[PDB]
RNA sequence: AUGGCAGUCACGGGUAACGGAGAAUUAGGGUUCGAUUCCGGAGAAGGAGCCUGAGAAACGGCUACUACAACUACGGUUCGGCAGCAGGGAAGAAAAUUGGCCAAUCCUAAUUCAGGGAGCCAGUGACAAGAAAUAGCAAGCUGGGAAACUUACGUUUCUACGGCAUUGAAAUGAGAACAGUGUAAAUCUCUUAGCGAGGAACAAUUGGAGGGCAAGUCAUGGUGCCAGCAGCCGCGGUAAUUCCAGCUCCAAUAGCGUAUAUUAAAGUUGUUGCAGUUAAAAAGCUCGUAGUUGAACUUCUGUUCAGGUUCAUUUCGAUUCGUCGUGUGAAACU
């Protein structure tokens, strides 16, 4: 007797011309850019800038004045400050549009161990957020494709990992034969 | 004006109008005919069958070859099928009055330009997928 | 015919396959190295217009060398 | 060792007792043993360990905090009361959880099919564990009990 | 008594039609589906009849008939109906274990303790959806470079960099595990000690490389309109860019081909938004009830007051990282 309720929702987004020679170029420029894995995730960020300028452009759609965007427009706008994609001197909607993919790219847990020094590369990092190597907030994460909000962004290093706590991994696995 | 009517109070007409001026689709005048049940198949995507023997097929137009080809028995169907089997050696495969799953070639219609009246594929002998045949490392009996 | 089935495959001479020397990275590595061979800097560098074919290394030992 | 903060908690007169939430800090150590949650927290309470009832526990994705809810009655007779017979068997107060099912099933079998008469013998072997009996044990963990 | 319905489509027929809530794609308008967790309906092998009850034509109740299932000492009998679960058979392109429990959600009863294949647990499970590993760093050699040092191919250096069957130790889940958590129990996850990675390794496929459609200008081997490819153009008849295969490349990548119905591309069914001389398409021509479509007039207008609104500003007071108040003019609203 299997009755769900949870709810599907693909992050996907396939295209329609599947071999645009200039589309591609992008894509890969990019995945080497963000030391990403697979095409799809730049789908997936794509797919995402959507739902922001759908609803913007819902928004724009009305009257400067209408009770629905004057609370809607502001905490679409108050979402993109938390994850810091406008700067505080960009409230005016209008701005939601004008983002650039790479911008939103920029604001992961990836893009962001890398440029903080904390990594030797786009791509080193991507196997450490992975190895638990990255506590963020009071919690761990290990997943690269972290939303890393503004506010938080302080609190990013290695809680009880080998480069903090105690390592011992390779190390044990190593010095114990050499006798 | 053109020949449609621009009245407001002439929905009516202009919607009796559609419904008859589209039988004139093809793709509309197909599948409201129910003539997908009526196909070998009976609307269905694959069939099961037994080969009844296999003949060969001579290619049309500008080329000349000899096709593969295998004349299938469909089960709860129970007709005569014209079914060309793919790749190379495949026929290498299929023995006579084995169990032969077939599938359509590109829209139920026209066969591949190259064939005559063939208008199915061969996938399966046994019960074993030809590709699988097809490589020496996946399969064969 | 019938007997003349697959004459060109039992025909064909079985050349055998170069077994890997090394490995094919499988993840974003590859995707990486691809990044790296065709749309890394130097290459984005020199004119877009005079930019050699993903393949006109058609594994060709004399020219493999004279580009590397 | 551990740092135990209480975080919500309740007054239920009606069970007499107090329903609170747990957050275990263990930064170090792997998950608490219930066990050992129960006498840190008796402590900071100032109840009797056996009076304090915790359950339910989990462990966020590798950062040493647990969070729980947990029970604390006043008369373990109240306790012993309440709790369900299988928090019971878990401190190894009640026991045993024999598989009822199937010979229930089959026991209908027969009785379904016979006249009082036999019945009566039938139901004199259909596997133990009344509730009449879950009482006397429950009974007898109250009298040989006392302390604190 | 003789009406009731009908082209504003009766009556009749088809529906691989149970209706909704909704589902898939969508500039807008649309197109196609809704067996299937909600609701309502119908039914329990087909069909009719009934007992009982507050309540069903019930159907995990009964009676007879039609077709069936089980036992028989052949006299007779069945608490015989799985479109409930679990399973077989059958059909077929096609769908899991004859498991566990009453612990949670609710239900039922004389009812705080009893029963429940509702339901939940678990097994099977790439329908399908979410996240995501198959490697990262550096030395050295080296290509690049490059900024330099500077009339030439030489040194310093650095760098978006980029290569390697050369180097090196750190990292780490898969894995496998005493403990703890969790559980009705059990499995698993999660936390976590001892153990756990260097090349056929602890692992990427699938499908292509003439055009459309991203990618071979290999002077590669075999085949010789044969075998075969090919979605459509077309490949193939001894020097094949499409066959067989090697190599190297491309695409999506724990996924990727294929078949069929269906959406968009389809302004290729068009209300928005088509076409109609010659490409398909004005009837040979007129009349004409249904239908569709219909000319112009009826307090206009002015004055003044007021509330905001805006916009303008040879302008005023406030605040800052962009608003308010004040005045005029103006329009229009009211
Ligand atoms: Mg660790
Ligand atoms: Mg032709
Ligand atoms: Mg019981
Ligand atoms: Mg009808
Ligand atoms: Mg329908
Ligand atoms: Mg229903
Ligand atoms: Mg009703
Ligand atoms: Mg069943
Ligand atoms: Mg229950
Ligand atoms: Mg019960
Ligand atoms: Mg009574
Ligand atoms: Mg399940
Ligand atoms: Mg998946
Ligand atoms: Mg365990
Ligand atoms: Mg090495
Ligand atoms: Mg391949
Ligand atoms: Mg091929
Ligand atoms: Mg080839
Ligand atoms: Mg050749
Ligand atoms: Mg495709
Ligand atoms: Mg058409």
């Amino acid at each position: 007797m299997g009755k769900t309720y949870i709810n599907t929702s693909k992050t996907y987004s396939t295209p329609r011309r599947p071999y645009e020679k200039e589309r591609l170029d992008n894509e890969m420029k990019l995945i080497g850019t963000f030391g990403l894995k697979n095409k799809r995730e730049v789908w997936r960020v794509q797919m995402i800038l959507a739902k922001f300028r759908k609803a913007a452009r819902e928004l724009l759609t009305l009257d400067p004045k209408d009770p629905r965007r004057l609370f809607e427009g502001s905490a679409l706008l108050r979402r993109m400050f938390k994850y810091g994609l406008l700067s505080e001197q960009e409230r005016k909607l209008d701005y939601v549009l004008g983002l650039t993919i790479h911008k939103l790219m920029e604001r992961r847990l990836q893009t962001r161990v890398f440029k903080l020094n904390l990594a030797n590369s786009i791509h080193h990092s991507r196997v450490l957020i992975r190895q638990r190597h990255i506590k963020v907030g009071k919690n761990l994460v290990n997943v690269p494709s972290f939303m890393v909000r503004t506010d938080s962004e302080k609190s990013i290093d290695f809680a009880s990992t080998s480069p903090l706590g105690g390592g011992r991994e390779g190390r044990t696995k190593r010095k114990n034969a050499k006798k | 004006g053109v020949g449609k009517p621009r009245g407001i109070r002439a929905g009516r007409k202009l919607a009796r109008h559609r419904k008859d001026q589209r039988w004139a689709d093809n793709d509309f005048n197909k599948r409201l005919l129910g003539s997908r049940w009526r196909n070998p198949f009976m609307g269905a995507s694959h069939a099961k069958g037994l080969v009844t023997e296999k003949i060969g097929i001579e290619s049309k137009q500008p080329n000349s070859a000899v096709r593969k080809c295998v004349r299938v028995l469909l089960r709860k169907n129970s007709k005569k099928i014209a079914a060309f089997v793919p790749m190379d050696g495949c026929l290498n495969f299929l023995a006579e009055n084995d169990e032969v799953l077939v599938a359509g070639l590109g829209r139920q219609g026209h066969a591949v330009g190259d064939i005559p009246g063939v208008r199915f594929k061969v996938v399966c002998v046994k019960g074993i997928s030809l590709l699988a045949l097809f490589k020496g490392k996946k399969e064969k009996r | 015919t019938l007997a003349k089935a697959g004459k060109v495959r039992k025909q064909t001479p079985k050349v055998e396959k170069k077994d890997k020397p090394r490995k094919t990275p499988k993840g974003r590595s590859y995707k990486r190295i691809l990044y790296n061979r065709r749309y890394a800097p130097h290459i984005l560098a020199t004119d877009p217009k005079k930019r050699k074919s993903p393949n006109w290394h058609a594994g060709k030992k004399e020219k493999m060398d004279a580009a590397a | 060792t551990i740092v135990i903060r209480t975080k919500k908690i309740l007054v239920n007169p009606l069970l007499s007792r107090r329903q609170l939430s747990l957050d275990v800090l263990h930064p170090d150590s792997p998950t608490a043993s219930k066990e050992k949650i129960r006498e840190e927290l008796a402590k900071q309470l100032k109840v009797d360990a056996r009076n304090v009832v915790v359950y339910g526990f989990s462990t966020q994705y590798g950062g040493g905090k647990s969070t729980g809810f947990a029970l604390v009655y006043d008369n373990q007779q109240y306790l012993l009361k309440y709790e369900p017979n299988y928090r019971l068997r878990k401190v190894k107060i009640l026991g045993e959880k024999p598989n009822t099912r199937r010979s229930f099933k089959e026991l209908k079998r027969k009785i379904k099919r016979t006249s009082g008469k036999a019945i009566t013998k039938l139901l004199s072997e259909k596997k133990g564990d009344t509730w009449a009996s879950v009482q006397s044990k429950k009974s007898d963990h109250l009298k040989n009990f006392v302390a604190k």
